[PDB]
This record gives structure tokens, C-alpha cells and sequence, in this order.
């Protein structure tokens, strides 16, 4: 299971948040929690746009790896399970 | 027959809204469906409202209808899109999963 | 046609419990009935559940159906009744009493 | 309105109620309330078992006296509106 997650802000300041820190799913056993990643990829240059726990997703179930499959995204999202899964993230296309 | 929670997996791009949504792609929402009888039992999460409609019903079917199944507890999900501006956005979406069915 | 709360006023009498409830003699109950769909638009009270559910439904009207008006909206009521002992009690029932109706 | 009524109750040892004192109809305008008076009457000799405020029941809307209509009743019951209208209440029939 997963309790926590890297939480990362682009928009941290419109958004009132902090920056970066952890962030507690409250995951507890009824619903899941995951953690997620989502950036950009300007030509092998990454920025981070937002990372945190994300509500129950079937899709991502038995993941603990965060690998994007999607062609050539706009933005890169990704899921895993397990606390700070979204610490590191990949990309490898089906 | 029974009034039960049976899957039903929506996808975001059949929806249409493929452009816009960033993540998901699709998710497990899920809905209600079956027949809510007399007597109506347990594990029909039935109101009150329900069992007294439900006999209404059966001395008069001409009067009111049966109840309908239909959730009775659903869960957020959460999505990440994109603004006006482009920004990517994430929002969590109050019910839209169905965790469980019952009479109403 | 839409959805909407129907008038229905319950007669303990004729449901037959009339020797044990004291008061009141029957109530107004209510019920909900109504086709709830495309576009569904406010005054429908509908949940996210209910639109996506809406839409599958009108992509696919064969996989899941349109959803049910059903009360989104009950309140109590009170009796008084008898009890094994004959005692005279009172007691408030929870949601017996349908104040809206709603897409589910 | 109903903001409250005549309070009594027969079964109040049991209950660990006070016996009478005036009751608050938490009556605020979305659902009324009304007062109720349920009373035994041995042969004219009349004992109070209950009395209260009572959620809104159509039966009792427009009703400023407690008079109850039944037929020789096992136990008679009335409701009416309007504060403490409960603190009297009579008996005729249909
Ligand atoms: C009134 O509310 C209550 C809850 O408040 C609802 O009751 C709920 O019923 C549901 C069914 O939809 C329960 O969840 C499901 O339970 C089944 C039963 O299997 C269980 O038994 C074995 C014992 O041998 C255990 O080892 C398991 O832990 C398990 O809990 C479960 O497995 C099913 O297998 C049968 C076939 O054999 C199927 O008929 C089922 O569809 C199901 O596959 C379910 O797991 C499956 O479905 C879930 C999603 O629902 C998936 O995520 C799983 O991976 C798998 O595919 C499922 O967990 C629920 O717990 C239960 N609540 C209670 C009582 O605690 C009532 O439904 C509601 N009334 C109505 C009318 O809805
Ligand atoms: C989503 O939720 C909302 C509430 O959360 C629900 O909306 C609700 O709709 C109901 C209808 O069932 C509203 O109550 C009723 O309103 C009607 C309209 O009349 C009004 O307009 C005149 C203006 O000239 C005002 O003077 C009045 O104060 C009155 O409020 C009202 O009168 C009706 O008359 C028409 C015919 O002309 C009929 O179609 C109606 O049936 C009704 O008779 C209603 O009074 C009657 O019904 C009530 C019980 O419902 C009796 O107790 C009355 O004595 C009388 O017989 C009634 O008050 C409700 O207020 C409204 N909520 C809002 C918007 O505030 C939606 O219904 C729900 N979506 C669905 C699908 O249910
Ligand atoms: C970023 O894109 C490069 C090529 O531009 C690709 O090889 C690399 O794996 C991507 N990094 C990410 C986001 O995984
Ligand atoms: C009590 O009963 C008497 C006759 O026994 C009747 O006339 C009187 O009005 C009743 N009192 C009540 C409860 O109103
Ligand atoms: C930063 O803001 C709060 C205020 O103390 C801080 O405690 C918290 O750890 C940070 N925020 C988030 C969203 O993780
Ligand atoms: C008596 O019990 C409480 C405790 O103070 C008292 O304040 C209240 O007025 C009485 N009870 C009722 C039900 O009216």
C-alpha cells in the first residue's frame, strides 16, 4: 500500500501551496491511493508540471514502477503504487 | 435478476473527451441495476422510503412503481486536465464510482 | 415525463398495521418517477454518475441503462406505537418521508 | 408556527427524561412541527401519557385546537399547531 507520495507544485504559487513536500494519500484500506508524475519532455529536457497521491485508478493497479506508455505525449502522465513510487519516473512506449 | 453493482469501464476518448482529459484514460465507474423486491431483504440497502413504497406497491401496482437500485455510495476519482490556458490542471471528481447499490 | 416527486399519502390501515401504530393514521409519502435523460440538465439533481452514466448510456444505449429519478431528499417522520407490553411509545423514523427527487 | 410545546412524559423514569418542562419543535422553516397530546381517559377520569412536538404530519396542518375524532379510542392521540397548543386537549368525534 501507499501512504504518501512526492508532491511537486508547477503552479504553487497561484495554487497557494507549497512547492514540493510529501503528501499523505490517506490511503486507508477501503479505497487505494497511488501516487502520480506528470511532466513534459521538451526533447530529452524534463520539467515536472505536478506529482502526488491519486484517488483509486484501475489503471494504475500492481504498478511500482511509474512508466508512460502513450506515443509522444503532450504531457506525461503517470501512476504506481507504493509510498514515493512517484519519486523517479520513465517513459517507454508500447 | 437482483439489484446488484455490475462493471462498466468508461474511457474518456469514447466519451470524446480525449483531447482534453490528461489522465485518466478511462476508469472503473461502475452502475446499479436489478430488480428491488418484496420482500425486500437485506443487502439491498433499502430506506425506509423503500420498503414502505415497495409494499405500497404490492397491495396496489397500480399506485406507485417498485423502487430503483441505484447507488448508494460512490467514490471520487481523480483527473488531471488541461485549461483554457493550457495549463494542466488536476481536480478530484466527486461520484463518479459506484461503491455499492441498493433499493430507493 | 421528467423526473418529478409524485403526491402518494400511505394508509397505515390499509397496509394493515393499523392495530399497532397509534398515529399517525398514514402519511404523506411520496415517490419519485420520471425519465431522467440526454441532455440531463439542473432541477434533475443528478451525480457525476449519473451524467457519465447518461452518456454511455447514449453511446451505447445497449450497455449500461439510463439512470433511475429516485429521492435524493427523505425526511422522518414521527409515530406512536404500541409495544409487546403495551407500552405507548414514540419513536422518529429516518427517511420516510420523499422531499426531492433526483437522477441516480 | 410551532416553536415549541407542553412536554410530558408518562414513561419518564425509564426513559431518563424529565417528566414535563416545554420542548423545543426545532421547527425552522423547510419542515414544520407540531405538538401532539396522547392521553388515556378511564372513564372520564383522564391520565396523560405523552405530549410533545411532533415532525410535520399532513394530518395535523391547519389545526389550532387538539381534538381528537376516533371512535372510543384505546388510546387517544391529537396533534395541532401553534405553540403549546398541546397544553389543552379535547375530545368529539366524527
Ligand atoms: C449493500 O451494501 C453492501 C456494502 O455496503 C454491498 O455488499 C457488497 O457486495 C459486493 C459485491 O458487489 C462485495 O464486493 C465483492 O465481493 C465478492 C465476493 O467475494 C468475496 O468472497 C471471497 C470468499 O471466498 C473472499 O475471499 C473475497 O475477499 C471476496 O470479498 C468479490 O468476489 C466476487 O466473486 C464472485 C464470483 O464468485 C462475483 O459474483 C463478484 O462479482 C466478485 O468478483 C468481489 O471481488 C470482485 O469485484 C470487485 C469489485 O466489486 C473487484 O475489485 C475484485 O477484484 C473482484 O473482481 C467484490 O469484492 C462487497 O464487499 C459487499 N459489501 C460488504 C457486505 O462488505 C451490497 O452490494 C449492497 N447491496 C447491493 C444490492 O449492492
Ligand atoms: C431537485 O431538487 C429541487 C429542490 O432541492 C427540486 O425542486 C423542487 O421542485 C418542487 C416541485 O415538486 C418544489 O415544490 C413545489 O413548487 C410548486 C411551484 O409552485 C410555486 O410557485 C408559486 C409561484 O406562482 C409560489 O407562489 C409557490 O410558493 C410555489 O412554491 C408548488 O405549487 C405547484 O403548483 C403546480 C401547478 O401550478 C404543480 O405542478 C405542483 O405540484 C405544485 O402544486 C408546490 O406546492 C404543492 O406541492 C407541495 C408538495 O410538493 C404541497 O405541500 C403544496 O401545498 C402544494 O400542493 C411545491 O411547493 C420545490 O420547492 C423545488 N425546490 C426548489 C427549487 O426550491 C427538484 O424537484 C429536484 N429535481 C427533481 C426532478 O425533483
Ligand atoms: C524524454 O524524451 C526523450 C527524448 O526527447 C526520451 O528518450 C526520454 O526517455 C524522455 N524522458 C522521459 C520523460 O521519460
Ligand atoms: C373522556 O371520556 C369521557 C367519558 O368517559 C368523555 O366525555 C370525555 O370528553 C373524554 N375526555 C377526553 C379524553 O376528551
Ligand atoms: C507546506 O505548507 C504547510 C504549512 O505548514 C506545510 O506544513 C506542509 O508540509 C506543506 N504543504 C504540502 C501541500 O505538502
Ligand atoms: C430536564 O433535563 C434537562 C437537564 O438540564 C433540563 O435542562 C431540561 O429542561 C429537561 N428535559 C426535557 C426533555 O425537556
Amino acid at each position: 500500500e501507499t501512504q504518501e507520495c512526492l508532491f511537486f507544485n508547477a503552479n504553487w504559487e497561484r495554487d497557494r501551496t507549497n512547492q514540493t513536500g510529501v503528501e499523505p494519500c490517506y490511503g486507508d484500506k477501503d479505497k487505494r491511493r497511488h501516487c502520480f508524475a506528470t511532466w513534459k519532455n521538451i526533447s530529452g529536457s524534463i520539467e515536472i508540471v505536478k506529482q502526488g497521491c491519486w484517488l483509486d485508478d484501475i489503471n494504475c493497479y500492481d504498478r511500482t514502477d511509474c512508466i508512460e506508455k502513450k506515443d509522444s505525449p503532450e504531457v506525461y502522465f503517470c501512476c504506481c503504487e507504493g509510498n514515493m513510487c512517484n519519486e523517479k519516473f520513465s517513459y517507454f512506449p508500447e | 435478476q437482483a439489484c446488484k453493482k455490475h462493471e462498466l469501464y468508461v474511457s474518456f476518448r469514447d466519451l470524446g473527451w480525449q483531447d482534453w482529459i490528461i489522465a485518466p484514460e478511462g476508469y472503473a465507474a461502475y452502475y446499479c441495476e436489478g430488480e428491488c423486491a418484496f420482500p425486500l431483504n437485506s443487502y439491498m440497502n433499502a430506506t425506509n422510503h423503500a420498503i414502505v413504497q415497495t409494499l405500497v406497491h404490492f397491495i396496489n401496482p397500480e399506485t406507485v412503481p417498485k423502487p430503483c437500485c441505484a447507488p448508494t455510495q460512490l467514490n471520487a476519482i481523480s483527473v488531471l486536465y488541461f485549461d483554457d490556458s493550457s495549463n494542466v490542471i488536476l481536480k478530484k471528481y466527486r461520484n463518479m464510482v459506484v461503491r455499492a447499490c441498493g433499493c430507493h
